[PDB]
């Protein structure tokens, strides 16, 4: 660019695009542990 | 009221700014800490003072005491000694700390809070910094080796090389040769 | 940049790193300390942060900037929408190019394609 | 490591709380423009977007861009220049960002503690702790060297 | 040879303003007291920093003041859960040892930060690309050699993750340029000449009428006759826009054994 | 020169870097590379340690 | 939630109030998605500037001194003080003893020598520390003005002039974007995204596999 | 994981000493020159750098300075307007960075 | 009694007629509060820190007295007065140097009252909260030259881009709307002429200068 | 990491009780 | 049905797998799948929990 | 394989997991446990698990398998060589297929290519 060379693979704008949707996932700080006394 | 705020600078150019409340001349001179001491120290001269009451039954004096005692220990909070630290919130201003930030390590203390991750590790690039040896004099009368054979020592000239590490010391780790007695924990 | 009202607050928890803060919701219990009357909406107390912008104008009225602003239901509203803005920055740029350290993103574990399990 | 230690000290907290105007941790550039675009203006959009911009830059405290290093429109001195030149936010943007691609390290996320505690360095402190040990040495003299009985 | 104040000194012209948070009146009575013998008091503290002198922040009463801390859910139980809620307090109860502890940095923000390379691989990536512009990147075999060798390993992978990352933002930001590009169907064929000669404040609430009735005073003026009216012409217009209705699709999310869709959520329960 | 060349095993996590997953997702796909068997880590001059 | 500012502003809040049912007060957040994307895209065509105009290169060899800040101990000074004037006191209220009894003439003696090497000692350090001191601020004082003198030809370059007209065409720019309607749909800004988008063409080619291009001294953030 | 773990790319040899355990000695380490003998041979340095190398050193110093710029294009620019307008490529060699 | 505590009486006059004349004898509630904040001589008023210095000073004295009253080591050298036969005469000015010593007990007490605390590691410790450190961060360090010198010369700086700003400024303020859209702007695009709207031309909106 | 972490990836809802803490 | 959709993060380290950069040297170049956004984790029949 | 007699100890420690073993060279203290006579060459103990199979052998021959052969000094033998073969095995396999588990490989820590690194 400006005396400067970023080599970078051929960029696809096609995934812009890509439809991705949202799935549910909780994350619980107080949960099971592995092994209980 | 915002407008109130910038009185002193709409009399002013830009150039007058800079030199006024910017470039204040460096004068490293005063003691700063003074207010924290003449503020503090006050508990201390007051005690004298208030020690002396004519209150003539012991009693009183006691809740008297009682009470000064709650004065100091809004500051001081813990009465036991080699328990913890006072708490006083100080004014925030450019020479806070002015005399420690050429070291980086105070900044990342009192700065960073660091996020732990799944790989419970220090970061790497901290614990690589860790292993560069400090300077440990060699002065020891600790280790009574040292106390007799450096009494025969002869303290020569060290030339200055050029650098800002030359280890005419010792060095603080436990590997080295000449540290393997002290104790590192 | 968040376009709802509300949001899922597991979104925006760290998967692979410890979680020591949250993204509350607006703290509606400091609506009350305002010992003065005032007019508020609540079409407008859900958007992050911005209660706290509105409190800090009705409290910057009825008192100014010295010696009456300096009281403690005032101060908070004014630290609060500050660090708000400032959390709420941080969160949605990490959101914008860090999206796979936080819960419910793909990319946190991803699944694998059926072509690289050998069957 | 074991070194001297007082019996009572006293810890100093600098807090950065951006709501006090006595000291230098009034952000006057923030509370200007924010008012600034409350009031109808043509540039009410503007100003918004420099707001935006500015809390981009408090974001990225690296050591290019820190008060610990008293670094150019990121300490308590330069706070009033954001009044002037705004327009510096990009310059800014883009310096930490070429000084982090070739002499900086990963951008990691960590959590900024505006409290700033300090140990002060006492007198009274000192005399304090000598009265103590005091009364402990008199304590070990009166118990096994007082002959006075 | 006169000490340096700061901006804040010239706001209230004195180093002694003694500002409580406490709103009691033994509290403000005291301090107007003192606000006004500040000059030849010597119980007298500082609260305007300078060059010469520290000072101390506000007071809260006899001990300190800090804002309460930002709402912060993290906690630790220690003898039984307590289901901390930071909304339903306004100040933060204190932590107690056998009850709570709280997330560290009350006073805490988040950023970004770097470790700062060694000084000596700093000086090996100097002197690469300053061989680079003048003699050539095929030239500079030797400088990148000593690069590989003298940075510790920690620094070739913090340079190696630099490169993918800026590689993550630099696609980041060229898809927002793509969404942000894109011409929709209502800007078909339409250039800067289709533009209209106005600013930001013919949008605003003078020039152009918010979606409310009691914005300004144009429904003022209405009476039960011209609603009964307009309650009919609406219903008229309902006999050409009701013909249509959307069918009703298929929950993706009937099985309760299989991880829902993050759906939009209705407007109401 | 020692403690300059005293490492430690692991590096840091990877799970806090980019993905590869990620990046083809975003239109860029990466190369793969092989090891450097050849380099030897050297520390530098005295002046820098 | 980033751009808080940038959204609230354009959701009108600081003029008027949002619906009070959220049918429509959901739409009306939906509607600028597109402008953000528009603001945050022209906030990254900033061009470059010298970064050695106000900041001196932490990694020139001038700054391997790797010096420390010098200060002086005045707690220590005071302290040391107030311990010597504690021996004055001992020997005052010990006066008739030392002075009389002979079995302490050697103390009476040279209590004097003792505390005049203690003082020098105090005053030493301090009036070395204090010399130090100023031989520090002299210096970065002096220094910093050769400084200024040698890099103040960085502000002729043209560089300069093309950083400031970018930032006056982004602010005449957003001075023009106005909302054209209150349908609570992204048509209520129709009009400013052609003029954003000639903003962006104006500073980058679309045409191209990667109309934003990397380089160390732009705009990720 | 051990905690107390150090991966070294050097050869130490540590001493089998009875309740302590340290680096006694580095295989193949020679003895350089004494201090005082460095001190003599960089004084010899710097005595002819004092008396032979002071004349046209502005110059120099100013191409040195140009070239610890960022971008080439402000190096040229203070070449032109500092250095009285030098080449790239010929104050390159006087520096000693050209192959 | 001591003088303080004359001091308080002359001061507390007043107070004391008040409590012990009105309120310690009224009736009642009254009545026990008088009494008990009655003033007058302290009962347990003694005050042990005082008396703790004057036993502790007495005894170290007795001991100061012992230690240098010795006989000379110069004058046994002579086998002339009162010493012939002296085989530990070279100890006789142990006790005295050592008690002389003791002069500087608390003078130099701990590490920051034996060197320069800066330049020592505990130091850093106190200034960064009382927290622990690794034990070489007095040597990763950046040069307080340049921290002060880029502090002064950003600033310096500063000043000569106002100045530069305003020329650019007022030069582009002269220039024509196709003018200030095609320079500096990039080769491929297209410039189109957009409807005249009034934007003023303001440097700083705040009214500064 | 907490060490009482765990990602759930079906809706639960938790006893807003008093020293108890279950689904 | 819960408890087998109770996951915890991270996995295992990937450290103890094996790398890219030595199945070139092996001389295998592995080809960089994305990742699969698409498919929902749900829970076996009852038999199996 | 091992195709020498003696191998660095650090080439069989791992580098990302706990170090719980090590592969020490032969015990030759359990050479001189053996009471009865024997002729043994030096050129032979330093060679894996070799020389417990030899003790093996001496003291299969001067004793038996039963009741003269179940004294400590020749089980030891019997123990240490079938242990030091199947651990040998184990070693050898690790590090067939698993030579980056091991400490000295390029391959634990990979080192980037100059073309990853953005210059
Ligand atoms: C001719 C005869 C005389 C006729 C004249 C009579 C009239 C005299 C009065 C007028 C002239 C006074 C001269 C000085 C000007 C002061 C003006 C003023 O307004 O001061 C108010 C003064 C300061 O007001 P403030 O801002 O609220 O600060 C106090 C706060 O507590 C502070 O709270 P804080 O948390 O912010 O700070 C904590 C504080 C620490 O503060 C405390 O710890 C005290 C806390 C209170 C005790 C705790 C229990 C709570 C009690 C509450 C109830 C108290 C009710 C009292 C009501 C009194 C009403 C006035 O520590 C500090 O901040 C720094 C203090 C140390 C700085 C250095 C002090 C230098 C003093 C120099 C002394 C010089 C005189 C010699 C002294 C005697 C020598 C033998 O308040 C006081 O009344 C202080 C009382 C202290 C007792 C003084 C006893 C000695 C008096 C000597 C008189 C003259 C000599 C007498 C010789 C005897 C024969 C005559
Ligand atoms: C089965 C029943 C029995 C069970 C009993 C219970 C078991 C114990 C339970 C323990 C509970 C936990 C303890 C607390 C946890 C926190 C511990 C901690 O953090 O300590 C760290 C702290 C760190 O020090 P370090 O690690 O040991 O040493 C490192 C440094 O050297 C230290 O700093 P440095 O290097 O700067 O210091 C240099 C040194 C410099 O010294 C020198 O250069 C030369 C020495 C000069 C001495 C001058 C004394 C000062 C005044 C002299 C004035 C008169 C002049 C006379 C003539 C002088 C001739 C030259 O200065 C000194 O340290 C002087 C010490 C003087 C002590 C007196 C000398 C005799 C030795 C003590 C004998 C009595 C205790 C034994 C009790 C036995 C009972 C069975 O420990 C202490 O040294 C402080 C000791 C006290 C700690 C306990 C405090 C507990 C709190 C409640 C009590 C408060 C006191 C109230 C007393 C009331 C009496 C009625
Ligand atoms: C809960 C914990 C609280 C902790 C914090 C509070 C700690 C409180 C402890 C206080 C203990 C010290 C007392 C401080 C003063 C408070 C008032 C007081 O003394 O108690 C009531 C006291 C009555 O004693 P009492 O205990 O009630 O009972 C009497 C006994 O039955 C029989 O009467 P007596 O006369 O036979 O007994 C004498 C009595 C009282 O004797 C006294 O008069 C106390 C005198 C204290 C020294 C004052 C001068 C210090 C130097 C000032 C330098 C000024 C610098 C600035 C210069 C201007 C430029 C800025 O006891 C003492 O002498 C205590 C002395 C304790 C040792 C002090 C020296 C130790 C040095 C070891 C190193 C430590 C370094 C830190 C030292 C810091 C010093 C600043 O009041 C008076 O004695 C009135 C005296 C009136 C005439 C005095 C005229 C002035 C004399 C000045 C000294 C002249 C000598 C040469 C000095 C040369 C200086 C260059
Ligand atoms: C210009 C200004 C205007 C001036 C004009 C006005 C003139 C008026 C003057 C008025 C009064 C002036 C006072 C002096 C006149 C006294 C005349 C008299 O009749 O008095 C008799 C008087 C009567 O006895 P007293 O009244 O019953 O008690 C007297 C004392 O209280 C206690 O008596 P004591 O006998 O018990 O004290 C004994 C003590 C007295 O204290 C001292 O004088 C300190 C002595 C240190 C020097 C020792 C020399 C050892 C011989 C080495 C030979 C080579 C020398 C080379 C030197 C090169 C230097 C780099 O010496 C010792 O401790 C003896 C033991 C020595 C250590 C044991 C081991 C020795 C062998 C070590 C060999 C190590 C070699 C290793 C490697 C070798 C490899 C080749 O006795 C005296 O001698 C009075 C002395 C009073 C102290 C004077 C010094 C005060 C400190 C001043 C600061 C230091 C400046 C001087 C430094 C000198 C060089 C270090
Ligand atoms: C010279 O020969 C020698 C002796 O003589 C024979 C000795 O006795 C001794 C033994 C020494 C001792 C027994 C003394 C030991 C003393 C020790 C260990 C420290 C004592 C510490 C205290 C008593 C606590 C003091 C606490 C403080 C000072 C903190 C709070 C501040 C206070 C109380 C004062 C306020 C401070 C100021 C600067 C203001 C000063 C105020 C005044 C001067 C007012 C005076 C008022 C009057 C009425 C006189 C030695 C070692 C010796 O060498
Ligand atoms: C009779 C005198 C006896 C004194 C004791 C004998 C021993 C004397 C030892 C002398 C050692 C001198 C070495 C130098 C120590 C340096 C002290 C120091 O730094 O103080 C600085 C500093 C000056 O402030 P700056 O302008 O910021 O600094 C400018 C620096 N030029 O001084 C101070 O800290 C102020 C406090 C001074 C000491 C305490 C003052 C109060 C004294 C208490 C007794 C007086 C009681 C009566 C007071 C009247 C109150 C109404």
């Amino acid at each position: 660019y400006e005396d400067f060379v970023f080599t970078t693979p051929y960029f696809q704008p096609e995934s812009t695009f890509k439809s991705v949707p949202k799935l549910f996932s909780d994350i619980l700080l107080g949960g099971v542990e592995w092994v209980y006394t | 009221d915002f407008a109130e705020l910038l009185r002193p600078l709409r009399s002013l150019s830009f150039n007058q700014v800079v030199d006024r409340y910017v470039l204040i001349p460096p004068n490293h001179t005063f003691y700063r800490n003074w207010t924290y001491e003449k503020f503090l120290g006050g508990f201390g001269l007051s005690y004298l003072i208030l020690r002396e009451l004519p209150l003539r039954n012991f009693y009183a004096r006691v809740f008297v005491m009682y009470a000064f005692a709650a004065k100091v220990l809004d500051h001081l909070g813990n009465p036991f000694p080699f328990s913890g630290h006072g708490q006083i919130v100080a004014a925030a201003d450019r020479w806070n700390h002015w005399d420690v930030r050429c070291y980086d390590n105070v900044m990342k203390a009192l700065k960073y809070i660091r996020i732990p991750t799944v790989q419970n590790n220090i970061p790497e690039a901290t614990r690589w910094y860790g292993r560069q040896p400090g300077h440990l004099l060699r002065a020891d009368t600790y280790w009574i080796p040292n106390l007799v054979s450096q009494r025969f020592a002869k303290h020569q000239p060290a030339h200055w090389d050029g650098t800002q590490n030359m280890p005419i010391f010792r060095l603080a780790d436990p590997k080295h040769k000449d540290s393997y007695m002290v104790q590192f924990r | 940049t968040i376009f709802a009202e509300t949001w899922e607050a597991s979104e925006y928890q760290y998967r692979n790193k410890a979680n020591l803060k949250t993204l509350p919701v607006n703290h509606l219990g400091k609506l009350a300390e305002l010992k003065f009357d005032f007019v508020e909406y609540k079409a407008h107390q859900l958007i992050a942060c911005h209660l706290y912008e509105r409190m800090t104008i009705h409290c910057m009225n009825q008192y100014g900037l010295f010696k009456d602003f300096y009281r403690p239901e005032c101060l908070d509203a004014q630290y609060y929408f500050k660090t708000c803005v400032e959390l709420n920055a941080a969160y949605g740029i990490q959101k914008k190019f860090f999206p796979e350290h936080f819960v419910g993103s793909p990319y946190a574990r991803p699944v694998p394609q059926f072509q690289q399990l050998g069957l | 490591t074991s070194e001297s230690v007082l019996a009572y000290d006293y810890k100093l907290w600098y807090l950065w709380s951006g709501v006090s105007n006595l000291d230098e941790s009034f952000d006057m550039f923030f509370n200007q423009y924010w008012a600034l675009s409350l009031s109808t203006s043509v540039f009410q959009l503007f100003y918004a977007v420099i707001l935006d911009r500015y809390l981009s830059v408090l974001f990225q405290n690296t050591p290019y861009t820190n008060d610990w290093f008293r670094m150019m429109l990121h300490s308590k001195e330069t706070a009033l220049i954001w009044l002037y030149h705004p327009e510096l936010s990009w310059h800014i943007n883009g310096l930490n960002q070429f000084f982090t691609y070739f002499y900086g390290g990963i951008l990691e996320f960590v959590y900024f503690d505006k409290s700033n505690p300090d140990m002060c360095i006492l007198v009274h402190t000192l005399w304090i702790h000598l009265l103590i040990l005091f009364l402990i040495f008199t304590g070990f003299v009166t118990i096994l060297f007082s002959f006075y009985g | 040879k006169a000490p340096g104040q700061i901006y804040a000194y010239d706001i209230h012209n004195t180093h002694y303003p003694y500002v409580n948070i406490k709103q009691d009146s033994q509290t403000q009575l005291l301090a107007s007291f003192r606000r006004s013998i500040a000059s030849i008091n010597p119980f007298s503290y500082r609260q305007v920093p300078s060059q010469d002198r520290a000072a101390f922040g506000l007071r809260w009463g006899n001990a300190w003041y800090a804002p309460n801390p930002y709402p912060n859910g993290i906690h630790f139980d220690r003898v039984f859960p307590t289901h901390y809620d930071p909304l339903a307090e306004t100040n933060r109860t204190k932590a107690n040892l056998q009850l709570i502890k709280y997330a560290p940095g009350n006073y805490s923000t988040l950023v970004v930060t770097s470790e700062k390379l060694p000084r000596p691989c700093i000086r090996t990536i100097q002197n690469y690309r300053r061989c680079q512009m003048v003699n050539g990147t095929e030239k500079c075999n030797s400088e990148a050699q000593d690069i590989l060798a003298i940075c510790p390993n920690w620094a070739l992978d913090h340079m190696k993750e630099k490169v993918r990352f800026y590689t993550k933002a630099l696609a980041i930001n060229n898809q927002t340029y793509i969404r942000a590009m894109q011409v929709e169907e209502y800007n078909q064929g339409r250039t800067v000449a289709d533009v209209a000669p106005k600013t930001w404040i013919h949008g605003t609430r003078q020039h152009l009428r918010p979606d409310t009735m009691w914005a300004d005073d144009r429904y003022t003026n209405i009476t039960q006759t011209e609603i009964n009216e307009a309650i009919k012409r609406v219903e008229a217009r309902k006999a050409r826009e009701h013909e249509k209705k959307p069918v009703e699709q298929a929950n993706v999310n009937a099985n309760t054994g299989e991880q829902p869709v993050r759906v939009e959520k209705s407007l109401y329960p | 020169r020692m403690r300059y060349l005293t490492e430690d095993p692991a590096g840091d996590d990877p799970l806090q870097k980019t993905k590869d997953e990620h990046l083809v997702d975003l239109g860029f796909i990466p190369k793969v590379f092989g090891a450097n068997v050849e380099v030897r880590k050297r520390a530098p001059h005295d002046k820098y340690l | 939630m980033d751009n808080y500012f940038t959204a609230i502003t354009l959701l009108g809040l600081r003029d008027q109030n949002l619906p009070p049912f959220k049918d429509a007060r959901l739409q009306r957040y939906k509607s600028i998605k597109k402008m953000i994307d528009l603001i945050e895209t022209t906030t990254k065509l900033a061009p470059p500037m010298p970064v050695e105009l106000f900041m001196l290169n932490p990694t020139d060899p001038e700054w391997d001194d790797d010096m420390t800040y010098p200060t002086i101990t005045h707690a220590t000074a005071l302290y040391k003080s107030s311990a010597l004037a504690g021996n004055l006191f001992l020997y005052a209220y010990n006066y008739n003893n030392f002075t009389a009894n002979i079995r302490l003439r050697t103390m009476r003696y040279l209590f004097p020598v003792v505390s005049l090497a203690i003082f020098g000692n105090i005053y030493w350090d301090y009036r070395s520390q204090l010399v130090k001191v100023n031989l520090f601020d002299e210096y970065i004082q002096a220094r910093a003005q050769e400084l200024v003198k040698q890099n103040e030809y960085l502000l002729e370059h043209e560089d300069v002039k093309r950083y400031v007209w970018w930032y006056e065409d982004l602010k005449e720019t957003l001075a023009r974007v106005h909302r054209q309607a209150n349908n609570h749909k992204a048509c209520d800004f129709k009009d400013s995204e052609i003029i954003l988008q000639d903003f962006i063409r104006r500073y980058t080619n679309p045409k191209d596999n990667l109309p934003i291009k990397f380089h160390p001294q732009g705009q990720t953030f | 994981m051990q905690n107390t773990t150090n991966i070294v790319h050097v050869p130490v040899h540590m001493g089998h000493t009875h309740y302590f355990d340290y680096i006694d000695s580095f295989p193949k380490l020679k003895e350089g020159p004494t201090l005082e003998e460095n001190h003599i041979t960089n004084q010899k340095i710097l005595r002819e750098q004092l008396i032979s190398g002071q004349q046209g050193l502005e110059q120099n110093l100013c191409l040195r300075n140009c070239f610890k710029l960022s971008q080439k294009r402000y190096i040229e620019f203070c070449l032109d307007r500092k250095c009285g307008g030098a080449d790239f490529q010929r104050a390159a060699t006087i520096l000693g960075y050209t192959k | 009694m001591n003088p303080i505590q004359k001091a308080w009486l002359k001061i507390l006059e007043p107070v004391s007629y008040v409590i012990n004349e009105k309120m310690a004898k009224r009736t009642g509630i009254i009545g026990k509060l008088g009494r008990f904040f009655a003033i007058g001589p302290r009962e347990y008023g003694v005050h042990p820190i005082n008396r703790m210095f004057i036993f502790m000073n007495r005894k170290y004295m007795a001991f100061q007295a012992v230690a240098l009253h010795r006989y000379s080591f110069v004058k046994s050298l002579t086998h002339n007065g009162f010493h012939m036969l002296r085989v530990f005469r070279h100890f006789a000015f142990v006790l005295p140097a050592t008690v002389l010593a003791g002069l500087g007990l608390f003078v130099y007490w701990g590490d920051d009252n034996k060197c320069y605390s800066p330049d020592r590691f505990p130091y850093l410790k106190k200034r960064a909260g009382d927290m622990a450190l690794p034990l070489n961060s007095l040597n990763q360090r950046t040069s307080a030259h340049y921290i002060e010198i880029n502090a002064i010369y950003g600033a310096e700086m500063m000043k000569r881009y106002h100045k530069v700003w305003e020329n650019i400024i007022e030069e582009r303020s002269k220039a024509t709307d196709q003018e200030k859209k095609t320079r500096y702007a990039h080769p491929s695009y297209q410039y189109s002429p957009l409807p005249v709207v009034s934007i003023p031309n303001v440097l700083n909106p705040l009214n500064l200068q």
